[PDB]
């Protein structure tokens, strides 16, 4: 609400990972959290897959940027 | 398409003649003397070429 | 005039082989410390699987293990991250000129390059001891 | 061949922490086994491994910034050269030269101090 | 032939067991089906030095075909231990949890000739040892 | 001997990391196992405190994500332009390479003298250490 979110990337909690996965489906900025908290490639790409699958609307550009960013995580 | 068409391609001979000749000056392993004389006809020089030595062109060449 | 540098030749060349024998010899036995301290970190897999069992008919619970386990893998993940980082450097390295990899250019642009490297070194390893110095 | 000893003398020195941060580990439980107690090893390893590495990631983020201004570069990069090899060869017989200045700068320095000692 | 005959099953069984977790779900009920998969103890035992010391000499000696295949199944079970070893130690040892990791590095990075033998492998034509060869030093570095 | 025998020093290299990081893990489960008894801490939480803030540094934020793949991102497109520009340019040079090989083999014999009488100069200083 705070809009402390970028803060939420980093704590550490054990609870905030749950957290973020119930929350995932303004819930993009949570993904766009989300993948960016993934370090791990695998995990992140999978959400950005979805971010630009996703039925919100989304500009293409963006789309693309998710899947640009997704690809790269290859 | 030159050697199995029945007919005049007049127009094909043309364009590989040019083929050819924008080839060589692209790589500098075709390079040379034997080529002016080609004004395409079933007198490849590139055939005549892989007759003696080999078919082995070499790998792909591909425009820059 | 040629056959005196035959015999440095032989000098020098037989010196190589006293040489190569016996790094030889010490990849094997490197290598042999590879092969013991092996079987033997475990059989410490007796010793280890003793003390679980022993621990496990115990009260119960375990802890302030995760923290380790957090620390080994945090110790890992970087270890993940340099290879990355190298995968990076190569692919930026391969981006560079065409038609002959093989041919000197690159070379003399690598073998160059690595001069540079060391001269930096001779600098300030140099400038290092000239710093030093002022102690004295 | 040259460079295959500095080689070994890694793989030498390595061997050696490793047989033994292995040692601080057997044989140390077997004590234990017995009943004795080795370990605050680790508490000096471990935080020796973190000391370790805390550098090691500077050198990441080094390494990381470097690349971008390499490839800003590379951006700028896209246009003929002999002559400036020769540019660099003269350039290099100079930076050489300089080096020699300073190394046997330093090195006449040692000898200085040690001449007072004794 | 014999000694071939039964290592070849307990690899192939060693790999399943390996690939009997989707370790992506959670790098991308439950701690009981944590406890359950054999990918725990599979893992456990491999870090005991006989263990991982059997399996990197298959790499060290190489080269009937069948041996081949043996080989191939080495070097794929280290692959997969070294992409998940992380995951192990710090996902799936808490929630079941036995003893910690070195030995196995210090056999692998440190033994040289298994590094300089995966090395030779990437020539190789068996592209499944060749490209996961390749794999293994990076995942090592 | 020499040049397939590099393959002996990089595989014991690799075997030394892994046997490293099994020396690691068992070194750090003799001290969760036997050192539970719940006693530990003291100088722990110092350990704790360094690896903490190596930790989520790293993470977050900042690093990864944007760092890494504004790199990746990037290379790519930069490998795709590079490609064309090339095309041609048009042979080049490369030929005239031979030597200049040879010259450099002699830069290279000056500078490991160089490196080699830096070391000894701090040697002719640890001594220094009078």
């Amino acid at each position: 609400q705070v809009d402390l979110a970028d803060k939420l990337l980093q704590v550490a909690s054990p609870f905030l990972e749950p957290h973020l996965v119930r929350m995932a489906k303004r819930y993009m900025d949570l993904l766009w959290r989300y993948y960016e908290k993934n370090r791990s490639f695998s995990n992140a790409a999978r959400v950005l897959s979805r971010l630009a699958d996703m039925h919100t609307e989304i500009s293409l550009q963006q789309r693309l940027e998710y899947i640009a960013r997704a690809i790269l995580s290859a | 398409l030159f050697k199995s068409r029945d007919p005049k391609p007049l127009h094909l001979l043309d364009c590989i003649h040019v083929l050819l000749i924008r080839y060589v000056e692209n790589p500098s392993q075709v390079l040379n003397c034997e080529r002016r004389r080609f004004t395409n006809l079933c007198l490849d020089a590139v055939c005549g070429y892989l007759v003696e030595l080999q078919s082995m062109s070499s790998s792909v060449a591909v425009q820059a | 005039e040629n056959g005196e540098k035959i015999t440095s030749l032989h000098r020098e060349v037989e010196k190589v082989k006293l040489d190569q024998k016996r790094l030889d010899q010490e990849l094997d036995f490197i290598l042999s410390q590879q092969k013991e301290l092996e079987d033997l970190l475990s059989p410490l897999e007796e010793l280890v699987k003793e003390q679980s069992g022993t621990i496990y008919l115990q009260h119960a619970d375990e802890e302030r293990e995760k923290t380790y386990k957090l620390a080994e893998n945090i110790d890992a993940q970087l270890k993940r991250m340099a290879q990355d980082l190298k995968d990076i450097i190569e692919h930026l390295n391969t981006s560079g000129a065409p038609a002959d990899t093989s041919d000197p250019l690159q070379q003399i642009c690598k073998i160059l390059n690595a001069h540079m490297d060391s001269l930096q070194w001779i600098d300030q390893n140099s400038a290092l001891l000239q710093r030093k110095v002022e102690e004295v | 061949i040259q460079r295959n000893t500095l080689n070994i003398d890694k793989l030498k020195i390595e061997t050696a922490q490793e047989l033994k941060n292995a040692e601080i580990a057997l044989r140390t439980q077997k004590t234990p086994p017995g009943l004795q107690h080795e370990y605050a090893a680790p508490a000096d390893y471990f935080r020796i491994l973190v000391q370790q590495f805390e550098v090691q990631l500077q050198q990441y983020r080094q390494q990381i910034e470097e690349l971008e201004n390499h490839l800003a570069t590379q951006a700028n990069n896209s246009h003929i050269t002999p002559q400036d090899l020769s540019m660099a060869m003269q350039k290099i017989y100079q930076t050489f030269v300089a080096l020699a200045a300073q190394l046997q700068s330093i090195h006449e320095n040692v000898k200085v101090l040690k001449e007072q000692y004794l | 032939a014999e000694k071939w005959e039964v290592a070849e099953v307990v690899l192939e069984v060693f790999y399943k067991l390996l690939r009997d977790y989707e370790p992506q779900l959670e790098d991308f009920g439950e701690e009981i089906i944590a406890y359950k998969p054999p990918g725990f103890s599979l893992m456990y035992h491999l870090l005991n030095e006989p263990m991982l010391e059997l399996a990197l000499s298959l790499l060290e000696e190489g080269v009937k075909k069948h041996l081949e295949k043996a080989v191939q199944h080495c070097l794929a079970l280290l692959n997969l231990t070294l992409q998940k070893e992380n995951l192990f130690m710090d996902l799936l040892r808490e929630s079941q949890l036995v003893c910690p990791l070195e030995q196995l590095l210090q056999g692998i990075n440190p033994k040289a000739d298994n590094v300089v033998n995966i090395a030779r492998y990437l020539y190789h034509g068996n592209p499944e040892l060749a490209f996961e060869s390749a794999k293994i030093l990076c995942c090592i570095s | 001997n020499q040049t397939t025998s590099v393959a002996k020093i990089a595989q014991y290299k690799r075997k030394l990391m892994d046997l490293s990081h099994r020396t690691l893990q068992v070194l750090i489960k003799q001290e969760i196992q036997r050192k539970s008894g719940y006693a530990i801490q003291a100088d722990e939480e110092q350990l704790r405190v360094q690896l903490d803030t190596i930790q989520g540094e790293l993470n977050a934020p900042t690093q990864f994500k944007g760092r890494l793949n504004e790199l990746m991102s990037q290379i790519r497109m930069q490998n795709h332009f590079g490609a064309v520009r090339s095309e041609e340019r048009y042979y080049i040079d490369a030929d005239l390479l031979r030597e200049i090989k040879q010259h450099l083999k002699q830069q290279q014999e000056g500078l490991s003298h160089l490196i080699s009488i830096i070391k000894d100069d701090l040697e002719d200083i640890k001594l220094v250490e009078h």
